[PDB]
């Protein structure tokens, strides 16, 4: 009757008290996708079924996600990951000979398979081209030319906004040649909902946690910019 | 050789099923007055998830029902009174399915993390995680209180015995992902439609396929069975809904309209079998007519896409959820 | 791989298949004598309706 | 006075209209209901208030050339007024800081603004507007001292406004310069942020590949053309004497009043309210 009423009314509070404490962490903290080629070394950056990681900077919490126990060539779980705040893609810039077409080109598919998505529509995508010194080498040793396997190769000159730090000017083209080649896929295919931030990584540096949080900040900052009607 | 050999049979398995199709079901079904116009309202409306829902299975009773989300929460509601009974945080935040003991002793759950974790609720409490599967989960359903059927990614569907955690038959044949499943009402055959547009009926005491079905033309996503048990429903992502029979063994009638392009997610049935209710990602349900594909009503409730939708046992009301977080109780 | 697909084949073309007037008129007989038991169908009078 | 009284008419059903309308979107539809649609909801209040119960008395009382309802409906008339324009332009600078510290801190946006958060600040901007309003002018602490003065308080067929030095100074402060430079100082802020967005999205794909300024402009324009030049003259016919007519009194405050008829094309422009709009 009117006691088992009351009893019911009780455990509803106890449990709506509970679900107001734990939507401060829900909102508080940033969820990130890592993906990957395939042997692009994406395990040694995250040292240096689902695996996931806990970490915070600035006493800001993240919260990173490996999907490796899923194998299939196409991706039906892709779908689920659309209230992410950034896409971490790491490609091996150094395989380009390597025919395993060569993995460059299986890399761009891939890229522009999850830059055309229609539930990834709005998602921004942080882009780092690991393997740089293996690139370097190779470029400066003989015996393998890019031209071959990419023939736009030729005729390319090296972009005048460039930084290099003291290297070769060879090894400056190569670079800069691909960067090019991943930011002619981002540009085209949207327009201002979501950028892509290229950067050149390798196993020794230990700077990236700050880049990762560098470009969160700016993904934020340009979501509201655009909402504002700012930008 | 064998490739040859394997043609010669494709074409004796379709000339078979023509010599059968006497008529259409739209023929002998013209004559019965049309149902009318149907029009239903909200009664309830659950809050209380952080995020997007995928899952929602009604109870036996049909008053308790169980729902997931992305935040990592298994919410048991009260559908008459509005009250929340239990909350069971998960280990693994992205959930795809759940399941309601048909005694209500038990609730099931899986995901990416593909594993099958059972919880005692009557004691809450983890009692179970099966572990074996390949790929993600997509489906689970309860056969009894001590036996589960799950289906994942990896093309392939198992049945479990929840005492011991062990696979007791294994059914293979699909080559895509399997997306869902659905029991017999004797619970002695399940179907279950994948990623290659193609739906198998399997025996479960055998362990082996029976007849296989072809019609769609992309991704398989729902299915249900016929109240009668003689007949069986789908839903693919072209936007198109069709009737299978068994014992014809081919395909009946199609649901389909010239303003719909978005694709499908979830079908039921109603319980006389008359009605087909089927979710769209165009952020609405509709209502169609099982014997003569005429709509029949629009459900226009819902501001995000409608990812689950079930209909109670005594066919009192019809629960949806959605993308933005929210369920409703239609009557 | 190559025969065990040609063995399920086989399995598959042995069936016994009815018309498809006998399966409808199946499905139309088991609709009308179980319309009458459809709250959905027949909207419920608001006294036996616990949702209102 | 036939025109007249065809012309203000139209300014009490623009206020009305487009005001309500912006109050009933946003209770019916739950996904219209955030911390800053708050904000947007006491500012539409308190146009409301204002042009159900000033624009009419006060054409009345401009057309007919005498007042017709006592001392004390004129007295009350005067806290209205004075307590919907202090109420109405604090809840701008409560908008212009919400969208700074969505923009330049975004972090700790989330943390910083919750929904008690918010009804706190409302409820205290209300309060502070009512001290304003209601306590001096009841209180007869408004009160002039001049034998004109004197004269038109005693009649009970005129409803004049007369004020001292301190009263109309410390009232004009409060009602509009602090959160004037509030304002400036929060738009130049964000300003400079977009413009450097701007600047390292061109360095990043310049090669394969306004609005900030239009926007600021229309936001500040709009405000300040309908709001300085009364607040000026406020000053202005009080320290010099002999220098300001009523009738430019008069047609300085009915400019500023046009405004709350014209805040809801500006802060409701956005998709999710056209197509709430359109559903109805
Ligand atoms: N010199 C160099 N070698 C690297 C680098 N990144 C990966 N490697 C190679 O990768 C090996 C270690 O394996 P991981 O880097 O973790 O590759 P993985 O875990 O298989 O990553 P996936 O194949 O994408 O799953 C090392 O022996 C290196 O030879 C790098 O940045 N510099
Ligand atoms: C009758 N009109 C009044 C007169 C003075 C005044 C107004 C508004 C805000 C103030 O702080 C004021 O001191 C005007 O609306």
């Amino acid at each position: 009757q009117r006691n088992e009423e009351k009893a019911q009314r009780e455990a509803n509070k106890k449990i709506e008290k509970q679900l107001q404490k734990d939507k401060q962490v829900y909102r508080a903290t940033h969820r990130l996708l890592l993906l990957g080629a395939g042997e692009s070394g994406k395990s040694t950056i995250v040292k240096q079924g689902i695996f996931e990681t806990k970490f915070q900077v600035d006493k800001v919490n993240f919260h990173m996600f490996d999907v490796g126990g899923q194998r299939d060539e196409r991706r039906k779980w892709i779908q689920c990951f659309n209230d992410v705040t950034a896409i971490i893609f790491v490609v091996a810039s150094s395989s380009y000979n390597m025919v395993i077409t060569n993995r460059l080109q299986e890399a761009l598919n891939l890229f522009k398979s999850i830059w055309n998505n229609r539930w990834l529509r709005t998602i921004s995508v942080i882009l780092f081209l690991n393997k740089q010194d293996l690139l370097a080498e190779k470029v400066l040793a003989g015996k393998s030319k890019i031209e071959d396997y990419f023939p736009e190769f030729a005729r390319y000159t090296t972009p005048e906004d460039a930084t290099p730090e003291p290297e070769d000017p060879r090894v400056t083209r190569a670079k800069y040649f691909i960067r090019d080649e991943f930011l002619r896929i981002s540009t085209a295919s949207g327009d201002g909902r979501h950028y892509c931030y290229p950067h050149f990584t390798c196993a020794v540096d230990t700077e990236n946690i700050r880049r990762v949080f560098n470009d969160c900040r700016d993904i934020i900052q340009r979501m509201h910019l655009r909402q504002y009607e700012l930008l | 050789q064998l490739r040859q050999e394997a043609e010669q049979l494709k074409n004796q398995i379709r000339d078979a099923r023509k010599a059968c199709a006497d008529a259409t079901l739209s023929q002998i079904t013209n004559n019965i007055d049309p149902v009318g116009r149907i029009q239903m309202r909200t009664r309830r409306t659950l809050r209380g998830h952080l995020a997007k829902i995928y899952a929602m299975h009604w109870g036996t009773d049909s008053r308790l029902l169980v729902s997931a989300s992305q935040d990592g929460k298994l919410i048991i509601w009260d559908s008459y009174t509005t009250n929340k009974v239990h909350a069971i945080p998960l280990r693994s935040s992205w959930v795809m399915t759940c399941a309601y003991a048909p005694s209500g002793n038990y609730v099931a759950c899986g995901g990416l993390d593909n594993i099958c974790s059972i919880y005692n609720l009557k004691t809450v409490r983890v009692s179970r995680e099966l572990a074996g599967h390949t790929g993600y989960l997509s489906c689970c359903r309860f056969l009894d209180d001590n036996q589960i059927v799950t289906s994942s990614g990896d093309t392939t569907c198992a049945l479990w015995d929840i005492e011991t955690g062990q696979q007791t038959t294994t059914f293979t044949g699909h080559t895509g992902d399997v997306m869902s499943l659905s029991l017999a009402p004797d619970t002695r055959l399940f179907v279950s439609g994948a990623c290659d547009a193609s739906a198998k009926l399997w025996d479960v005491r055998e362990g082996m396929c029976r007849q296989t079905f072809t019609g769609h033309e992309s991704d398989i996503n729902a299915i249900c069975f016929f109240p009668n048990g003689n007949a069986f429903a789908t839903g693919s992502d072209d936007a198109t809904c069709r009737l299978f029979d068994l014992r014809a063994d081919q395909e009946l009638m199609t649901y389909s309209h010239d303003n719909i392009i978005c694709g499908i997610t979830s079908v039921s049935f109603s319980k006389s079998g008359r009605l087909l209710l089927a979710g769209y990602d165009d952020f609405n349900c509709n209502v169609w007519d099982a014997l003569k594909a005429d709509r029949a009503g629009v459900l226009a409730g819902h501001d995000n896409r409608v990812s689950c939708l079930g209909v109670t046992d005594d066919g009192m009301a019809v629960a949806t959820g959605s993308w933005d977080s929210f369920l409703k109780i239609w009557n | 791989q190559a025969r065990k697909l040609v063995e399920q084949l086989k399995m598959e073309a042995n069936i016994d298949r009815i018309k498809v007037s006998k399966a409808a008129a199946d499905l139309m007989a088991y609709c009308e004598a179980h319309a009458k038991e459809d709250p959905l169908l027949t909207p419920v009078p608001a006294s036996e309706n616990p949702f209102r | 006075v036939v025109g007249m009284g065809i012309v203000m008419s139209l300014i009490v059903l623009a206020i009305v209209f487009g005001n309500v309308l912006v109050i009933t979107a946003i209770a019916k539809f739950e996904r219209l209901q955030t911390v800053t649609n708050y904000f947007i909801t006491s500012l539409a209040c308190a146009d409301l208030v204002m042009g159900l119960a000033v624009v009419p008395f006060g054409a009345a009382h401009i057309l007919t050339k005498t007042w017709t309802f006592g001392n004390f409906w004129c007295e009350f008339w005067t806290s209205i007024d004075v307590l919907c324009v202090t109420a109405s332009i604090e809840t701008l600078c409560v908008i212009a800081v919400d969208r700074y510290f969505a923009i330049t801190s975004p972090f700790k946006y989330q943390s910083l603004l919750t929904k008690n958060k918010a009804r706190v600040i409302i409820l205290m901007v209300w309060i502070v507007s009512g001290l304003t309003s209601f306590l001096p002018i009841q209180m007869h602490w408004y009160r002039a001292t001049h034998q004109e003065a004197i004269n038109c308080y005693a009649e009970e067929t005129c409803c004049d406004f007369f004020t001292n030095q301190a009263y109309a100074i410390a009232s004009s402060i409060v009602s509009f310069y602090v959160p004037l430079v509030i304002m400036v100082f929060v738009y130049s802020r964000v300003f400079q942020e977009a413009k450097r967005q701007l600047q390292k999205i061109d360095k990043s794909e310049g090669r394969f590949h306004h609005k900030a300024l239009k926007t600021l402009g229309i936001i500040m324009g709009t405000f300040t053309l309908c709001w300085l030049p009364f607040f000026i003259v406020n000053i202005v016919h009080v320290i010099q004497d002999n220098l300001i007519r009523k009738e430019v009194y008069i047609l300085l405050n009915w400019i500023g009043y046009v405004n709350s008829g014209f805040n809801p094309l500006i802060y409701c422009r956005s998709p999710d309210f056209r197509i709430a709009f359109q559903e109805l």
